[PDB]
């Protein structure tokens, strides 16, 4: 049971600073090295460096020394990277991934667990909730879904009845509109019959504007 | 920096056939401890990288034993036995010899599972979204092969065009299908002023232009 | 319940060992003696059943059941003894087995002739590595613990020459610290005014 | 008497485990303790007769089944790390008559962890005798130093001519820990054998210290630059030198 739970998305201004943070569980903190690799939108990968928790030893990608700061608290199995100075091309995803050697072996050049990412959007432009809205089901004998609605920055996430509905369902990759705000459409297909019985709900979530709407779609 | 360089960034293949994906280095790998310290990892849609082989040869733990790896110097190779439905990401090749540690630029993996028509479905705007002056129709496609679609949006029977964009989901793990939501964005004066709304869609696995309608607004 | 005497007892080579042990319930009939070696099983060595003693070989078992009182002495005691010795009894026939917490003894050898000192031995591959050996020591000298984290000190240990008629004790130390010759090894045991420091 | 395998085992959280008890005696009752140096000796498990079982003291993780007469082994579900210790099986022959002894089997030590990455084989070091002893007494003491290794699986052993010595040795009944803090640490552990300096000085005999260690197998899985921890012998050796 290695895990690797990095911090929520966030949204800084040009020539700012962002600290994501990444916290393990289920092993000896200190025992294995730890690295940061980033993936802009619809791009390749790009390593950035790693911390030795053990001894505090460091590396770096040359692009971004002067800039880029990873630190550790071994009281709390926590490592962390700020980069400062930030440009707009600096918009990505920021993975933690950890070495697969244990105690200065040479496997540390490889990583076998990576945490689930954190989206890092550098924009001047506002922050802004989403507004939701049905989708309602066909009057024929089935599909229906939830169309979220201008928000920025990136990124929501979409689940059904608090998560219990899982098969059938397609969420879709979101649409710069010319707005300058995102939107994307969530669907689901379900038997025919049964939309009188079940009671659907979309549950909705911006960390960057700290939104969570429960919306009802259901047929009129 | 080294450059790392994958042969086909792009490689369709049908299910049971060998798959084969080369990579290339401006230098040797050869680090001064002995070993070669080359890799690859595969990314599924919506997950982070995962670890297949590393050090030219060796699976990974978890990795069915059909992936392999093989190469030295400056050439490498990662070679798939039956390819499968659950294969299908993006392969990239990385070196971790030298600093800094670099990767390929990718390499996506179709599947050539065939012919396959979608199941359309119109929505009408929501009640609550037309209270603030904004009406957006949708059109959903589901679960169909090839890639290659076309929507063509009507109102009153009047070809609309530059006032909607589209999205696609990528090639499923299981069914090996796509899904498209195309978007037309009307003002709610405009919505009004029409009623006949319509979703005309064209694909290869169907014989002709099927379309889904409804009328109000 | 069955409890025993406690804690490590320590008894010279030659002199006989006492333990002790005691049950609650008046019902138990079968009385059980066993000597568990470090890191091997326990093996049985005493029975008695009726009251009075039993001898065999240089073990001595005595049971006494209005007192619900059991014993084993161990006469002529060798340092091979060194051992922890559980007391176990039952009631029935096919009634549960208990046994007690279990007895440490340790059996200190006679060493007549005594002459302690420090020497330094080299790895057979390196004669950088090398090893700190205190022997030949008297009984009732005792080696502490390493205060330093990074100086091992192993305790004492009894060997047996069995073609001539030789017992030695034997202590072992080292480091990995340019700081650390044989000369301050054991500083922190109390060891004989008398202990030979060869050149190194 | 009674047999019982393996003698040493190790084992990640989570796996499953079997303890294989054999008797060559016509017993019918049949047990399982387990030692941990706080409370002494524990009843996990007992089986009366064949067919039948029951729960003992410490029962919470364990499942037995009683098959036929002769066998009696022992499941454990998922190895927990409270489950490192040492397992004894035992035998009465439980009939309502003579002879009530239980005898005991050679026991197994069982150690889990976190992660396998933490286990690592013995180094191993012979020292030679000083100079200085063998002026002083007419004896040479040679020491063996077996460092590092996980978990506290080991034989040490001592050989001369080709033929094992017990006469004139003494390994040590624990062994230390390099890190005494922290309870996951390795271990390290001497042995002395001593040999009249004649003896030492022949150089045709030859001295070899052993030390068998018991790891991981090569079915167990492996992503590390070193070499696969596995069940094996580590020595070192010398011979006799005549200055
Ligand atoms: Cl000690
Ligand atoms: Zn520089
Ligand atoms: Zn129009
Ligand atoms: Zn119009």
């Amino acid at each position: 049971q290695v895990q690797l739970v990095q911090s929520g998305a966030e949204v800084k201004k040009p020539g700012a600073s962002v600290k994501v943070s990444c916290k393990a569980s289920g092993y000896t903190f200190t025992g294995y090295v730890m690295h940061w690799v980033r993936q802009a939108p619809g791009q390749g990968l790009e390593w950035m460096g790693f911390i030795n928790p053990y001894n505090d030893d460091i590396q770096s990608n040359e692009r971004f020394r002067g800039r880029v700061t990873m630190t550790r608290d071994t009281s709390i199995s926590t490592a962390y990277m700020e980069l400062s100075r930030l440009r707009s091309d600096d918009t990505a995803v920021y993975y933690c991934a950890r070495g697969a050697g244990y105690n200065f072996d040479g496997a540390y050049r490889f990583f076998d667990f990576w945490g689930q990412g954190t989206m890092v959007t550098v924009s001047s432009a506002s922050t802004k909730g989403p507004s939701v809205f049905p989708l309602a089901p066909s009057s024929k004998s089935a599909a229906l879904g939830c169309l979220v609605k201008d928000y920025f920055p990136e990124p929501v996430t979409v689940s059904w009845n608090s998560g219990a509905l899982t098969s059938g369902v397609h969420t879709f990759p979101a649409v710069l509109q010319s707005s300058g705000l995102y939107s994307l459409s969530s669907v689901v297909t379900v038997p025919s019959s049964s939309l009188g019985t079940q009671t659907y709900i979309c549950n909705v979530n911006h960390k960057p504007s700290n939104t969570k709407v429960d919306k009802k779609v259901e047929p009129k | 920096d080294i450059v790392m360089t994958q042969s086909p960034l792009s490689l369709p293949v049908t299910p049971g056939e060998p798959a084969s994906i080369s990579c290339r280095s401006s230098q040797r790998l050869v680090h001064s401890n002995g070993n070669t310290y080359l890799h690859w990892y595969l990314q599924k849609p919506g997950q982070s990288p995962r670890l297949l082989i590393y050090r030219v040869s060796n699976r990974f733990p978890g990795v069915p034993d059909r992936f392999s790896g093989s190469g030295s110097g400056t050439d490498f190779t990662l070679k798939i036995s039956r390819v499968e439905a659950e294969d299908v990401g993006v392969y990239y090749c990385s070196q971790s010899t030298h600093v800094p540690y670099t990767f390929g630029q990718g390499t996506k993996l179709e599947i050539k599972r065939t012919v396959a028509a979608p199941s359309v479905f119109i929505f009408p705007p929501s009640d609550e979204q037309l209270k603030s002056g904004t009406a957006s129709v949708v059109c959903l496609l589901n679960n169909f092969y090839p890639r290659e679609a076309k929507v063509q949006w009507k109102v009153d029977n009047a070809l609309q065009s530059g006032n909607s964009q589209e999205s696609v989901t990528e090639q499923d793990s299981k069914d090996s299908t796509y899904s498209l939501s195309s978007t037309l964005t009307l003002s709610k004066a405009d919505y009004e002023k029409h009623k006949v709304y319509a979703c005309e869609v064209t694909h290869q696995g169907l014989s002709s232009p099927v379309t889904k309608s409804f009328n109000r607004g | 319940e069955v409890e025993q005497n406690s804690g490590p007892l320590s008894v010279p080579e030659g002199a006989i060992a006492s333990l002790n042990c005691t049950y609650s319930d008046r019902g138990s009939q079968s009385f059980f003696w066993y000597r568990q070696y470090s890191g091997k099983s326990p093996e049985l060595i005493m029975s008695i059943y009726s009251n009075g003693d039993k001898e065999d070989g240089r073990f001595t078992a005595q049971l006494n059941k209005a007192s619900q009182y059991v014993s084993l002495l161990i006469r002529d005691s060798q340092p091979s003894d060194s051992a922890t010795y559980l007391c176990a009894v039952t009631t029935d026939s096919w009634g549960k087995l208990q046994f007690g917490a279990g007895t440490q003894v340790v059996v200190t050898p006679d060493i007549q002739n005594p002459d302690p000192a420090v020497y330094q031995l080299r790895d057979s591959k390196s004669s950088d590595k090398s090893v700190c050996l205190f022997t030949d020591f008297d009984s009732q000298t005792n080696v502490s613990q390493s205060k330093d984290s990074d100086v091992y000190i192993t305790d004492k240990c009894v060997l047996d020459m069995r073609s001539m008629d030789f017992k030695s004790n034997s202590a072992v130390a080292w480091s990995n610290k340019s700081d650390f010759a044989c000369a301050n090894a054991f500083n922190n045991s109390i060891i004989p005014e008398d202990t030979f420091f060869p050149s190194p | 008497g009674v047999t019982q395998t393996p003698k040493f085992q190790v084992l990640k959280t989570g796996q499953s485990m079997t303890l294989q008890c054999a008797q060559d005696m016509n017993h019918e009752y049949m047990s399982w303790y387990r030692q941990d140096p706080g409370m002494g000796l524990r009843l996990i498990h007992y089986s009366v007769g064949a067919g039948i079982t029951d729960q003992g003291e410490v029962p919470n993780g364990y499942n037995v089944s009683r098959s036929t007469t002769e066998d009696f082994p022992l499941r454990l579900l998922s190895a927990a790390p409270s489950q490192t210790s040492v397992y004894f099986c035992a035998s009465r022959p439980g009939l309502a008559g003579g002879r009530p002894e239980q005898y005991f089997g050679p026991g197994t030590r069982l150690t889990v962890t976190e992660d396998l990455n933490k286990v690592f084989p013995p180094e191993v070091a012979v020292f030679e005798p000083s100079e200085a002893e063998i002026s002083h007494t007419q004896k040479a003491t040679l020491v063996c130093l077996a460092t590092g290794f996980y978990p506290d699986h080991v034989e040490l052993s001592w050989w001369v001519n080709g033929k094992e010595v017990h006469s004139g040795v003494c390994t040590d009944p624990q062994p230390l820990k390099e890190q005494p803090a922290l309870n996951d640490s390795r271990y390290a552990l001497s042995s002395r054998l001593r040999v009249s300096a004649t003896f030492w000085q022949d150089p045709r005999n030859h001295f070899r210290c052993q030390v068998q260690f018991y790891g991981l197998s090569e079915n167990d899985e492996w992503t590390q630059d070193r070499a696969k921890p596995v069940t094996q012998i580590v020595s070192a050796e010398a011979w006799g030198r005549a200055d």
